[PDB]
């Protein structure tokens, strides 16, 4: 019914790795050697044309053939009543199961090297109990496990994208009719080799929204394949010499239903990064791009990313990034949102969004008089004074935030930028109040500002204490 | 004639056919039709009373990688129910080894022989069966046994039902009712000359004259 | 991983073709260099190609827009998706004026070069709205070669020149904006009309002055400016008709009012106890999410089939 876990020991560059699984799995990362060895281990366990040969001396970890290779896969048999693949497995297995362990099954591989004959023999076992496994029976070249699983291996190597799509179609409508009595698993390795972008999006839709691909493992370098992802395991291989892996069970909540196409596009490109800074809009994008190009031109070559979050909460992105082992930085500002309906009551939106990431959730509302006489700049400064009071009140919570790489502004980014480059802003924005003028047209006035900034101003912004997230992004 | 109304029927069936009717021909035709029609992972089981009929059917059907059981009803239980799942029902001390002189007159002594002596038991009275009562006992105590039996076969072919004890009837009816497996029964009512081996003709006649979920046909050819 | 081996190959190429071939003219033919390459390595190779002197002459074939993040001073040749080979070429440059935003123009325009029709929008609110509507009505608009491009706070000339020269269809949706001039108070610039005119060869227009007495402020000032916008829109009717022939769609005031004219009843239902437009304009990002979370298929088809949203039909090829 469901793949659960896999363990690999003393195989190639794997020494002891434990990875949680699901039916649909995507592996990505920068190693590019462990990613291929993962699929090779799967093929050795489940593919008879690869297991037909043995293990060489180079298949052992550190080429030390005095160690034993173990590969063990785990399944869940909880839905025997509602699934027909559980019956396909159970009809070949008879006796290796016990009633106390009727919901878990194991399939293992073991190899010990023969120094005299220079050969590594592979012997397979299954069982319900991991301390009591028995050999899978078979006659001649055939195995009892070969009667169940059908492993289909896809690789573009060993316009033309239309030929690739035709190949995928023939695969889909051939593996159905011919293999109605088997469990089919697809191994798709880098399907984007010579493929147009729109074809990658089409293949993503096929993978994640069609029933022909119930079980698969996918290796990819392209975020366009992940535009439709949902209900899948994401496995990330850390960019080091020792193979380290992190996995996350990705889902999209029903609440995040109408914006699902934005979350996926935004988060697809951040999965291929090392540090991500979460921002709000394009004004911050413009400002930080200018400053970084001036100070740290190669920040994106070393694994930096700027992510625009928009009008949602940070939970969806932070859960995924944290579970995959990617560093996240957040910069926010104290916002008050007028409640729908009753007038004079506002919601501590910024504090609430920052709290929800600390487990603590939501906070009481506030009321401000705001007499009808005052309006305009006077009301703006009244709200700003209220924001200052709120910021000073919750100083301990702010200190807690700074420990999580969360940076909340007292009022806004405009005031923080003033506190750093006030003289330059007064020069550029001649005959106006810099903050008020900059806040009239967010986009055009920001371009006006960045068009008149020098390297001194960029280094002033970079080295300020109010902009300590930029140092985190570039790794100091 | 009615030989074409059988191949077109899928479910529970009886064939009240006398001597010289050609039971083997229709049985093989139905088996081949069922195997050709179905495209799933399921199999069939053909149970007889002699090794000669089993070998005849095996030769007629041919060779396949699909796992179908053709043999005697005594081998059916040993191969499918008892040997694999004896220790899952009672305990790890009960052995799955046996090569069947040592017959007794009690069920408990049969268990004692199977355990201590490590040989399959028997009964002195031919009116009672040890194999087909132990099989039903195991089926009701092991969940994995029932799961395997349900996941494995989709139809079971039984011939010469008139020469069946009460235990055989009990096991087959348990499979038919509790596990929802189809049955195909062929038998001659007036061929109970094997009554010296504990055969009970009342079962087949009762099925013919009382069954409501069984389709009944008669062959005069 | 193996991309590091690719980078080593590129380095040996660069410092081998120099010393050994100082007496020859060296031309590089780079074919799909992104086969098994990490994204950051693609950006690094882009920087090498477009900002190093080792590659004076080359021809590059690519499927990846990450290789084009640093492009400048190059010919872009586009092969049309047909059976008969048709090609369009454009001499790409970035002006000194567009110097501080060059990293945004390149990233934005890289993904639009691999499309058939592009709709140029302003911000993320329109992105949210149109993504919801298209997912409801035309889920596979991006499989057939559609794209939404956020232009931001610049003029449309840079994108339109490239797209037009390469043979890609461009649609523009804009709204009538008045920008207060820096310094003197009471004078505004016809920003939307000016941006739309500059794409017709005709450039710039005279400024205007509005009293706006100090007493009025808030909603009253907003409606005063909206009335001025309506008058301006009615004045230049022939210019608007000319725009419509170039696939340029200018709103009378804003997108909020156009959306009201289509789904006013639904907006009143969802935004209970407020004026839908005024409330929607307070928090642009959160209130759009609130709106799209409560829209049905009927509302999406109402928006799609309206006359004020005729650019969406152009984007999907009708």
């Amino acid at each position: 019914m469901k793949f659960s876990n896999i363990t690999i020991k003393n195989f190639r560059n794997f020494e002891k790795v434990n990875i949680n699984l699901d039916n649909k799995n995507v592996i990505f990362g920068m190693n590019d050697i462990g990613k291929t060895n993962f699929l090779y281990a799967l093929r050795f366990l489940l593919d008879k044309e690869i297991r037909k040969f043995g293990f060489n001396k180079s298949d052992y970890h550190k080429h030390d053939t005095s160690k034993k290779i173990e590969i063990i896969l785990t399944l869940d048999l909880s839905n025997y009543e509602k699934d027909e693949d559980t019956k396909k497995l159970i009809s070949v297995v008879k006796g290796a199961r016990t009633s106390a362990n009727a919901d878990v099954f194991y399939i293992a591989l073991e190899s010990k090297y023969d120094d005299k004959e220079l050969y590594g023999n592979i012997i397979l076992k299954w069982g319900s109990e991991l301390d009591n496994l028995i050999d899978i029976p078979g006659r001649g070249n055939i195995n009892a496990l070969d009667n169940v699983f059908k492993v289909i291996y896809i690789n573009p190597l060993v316009g033309d994208g239309r030929r690739k799509m035709l190949s995928y179609s023939i695969y889909n409508y051939l593996a159905k009719k011919k293999y109605e009595d088997k469990i089919v698993i697809y191994l798709i390795e880098e399907p984007e080799i010579s493929l147009h972008r729109s074809m990658q999006i089409a293949l993503s839709k096929q993978l994640f929204e069609q029933s022909t691909y119930k079980y698969f493992f996918l290796s990819t370098h392209s975020p366009e394949l992940l535009y439709e992802m949902d209900n899948t395991r994401l496995i990330r291989v850390h960019s080091t010499e020792k193979v380290v892996c992190s996995s996350h069970m990705y889902n999209v909540e029903e609440a995040y239903g109408s914006v699902k196409k934005k979350l996926n596009k935004a988060l697809s490109s951040a999965l291929f990064a090392e540090r991500v800074l979460l921002i709000e809009g394009p004004s911050e994008k413009i400002l930080f791009e200018k400053v970084l190009d001036e100070v740290e031109p190669e920040y994106e070559l070393n694994g930096g990313f700027l992510l625009e979050v928009g009008g949602t909460y940070f939970n969806h992105y932070v859960c995924t990034l944290n579970d995959l082992g990617i560093t996240h930085i957040i910069k926010t500002d104290n916002d008050l949102k007028s409640k729908k309906g009753k007038k004079g009551v506002y919601e501590l939106l910024g504090l609430n969004r920052c709290l929800n990431l600390l487990g603590r959730e939501n906070l009481d509302e506030i009321t401000i008089d705001i007499p009808e006489d005052i309006k305009g700049k006077k009301k703006k400064e009244r709200l700003n004074e209220r924001k200052k009071e709120i910021f000073k009140q919750y100083k301990n919570e702010v200190g807690e935030f700074l420990g999580e790489r969360i940076y909340l502004s007292e009022i806004d980014l405009e005031n923080d930028l003033y506190s750093a480059i006030g003289e330059s802003m007064k020069r550029i924005f001649e005959n106006e109040d810099p903050v008020h003028y900059l806040q009239k047209s967010k986009l055009f006035n920001m371009v006006e500002l960045v068009n008149n900034l020098s390297t001194k101003d960029c280094f002033d912004v970079f080295e300020h204490e109010k902009f300590a997230c930029l140092k985190e992004l570039v790794g100091s | 004639m009615s030989r074409e109304q059988i191949i077109k029927d899928g479910g529970n069936i009886l064939v009240t056919a006398g001597a010289g009717s050609g039971k083997t021909t229709i049985l093989v035709s139905k088996i081949e039709a069922d195997l050709k029609e179905n495209k799933t992972h399921y199999s069939i089981a053909a149970v007889t009373f002699t090794n000669k009929a089993a070998k005849e059917i095996e030769g007629r059907l041919g060779y396949s990688s699909r796992g179908n059981f053709i043999g005697t009803n005594d081998g059916f239980v040993e191969s499918e129910i008892i040997r694999p799942f004896i220790k899952d029902a009672f305990g790890n001390d009960y052995p799955d080894n046996f090569t069947a002189d040592n017959q007794f007159a009690s069920y408990d002594k049969g268990l004692q022989v199977l355990k201590y002596q490590n040989i399959l038991g028997t009964y002195s009275n031919p009116k009672k069966n040890f194999k087909f009562q132990l099989a039903l006992d195991i089926l009701k105590k092991s969940l994995v046994a029932r799961q395997y039996i349900f996941s494995k076969y989709f139809k079971i072919f039984i011939d010469e039902y008139q020469d069946s004890d009460k235990d055989m009837h009990n096991l087959f009816m348990y499979l038919k009712d509790q596990l929802k497996i189809k049955l195909f029964i062929v038998g001659d009512p007036k061929q109970s000359i094997y009554i010296w081996r504990g055969a009970e003709p009342e079962n087949f006649n009762g099925l013919i004259e009382n069954s409501t979920d069984f389709n009944k046909y008669h062959l005069t050819s």
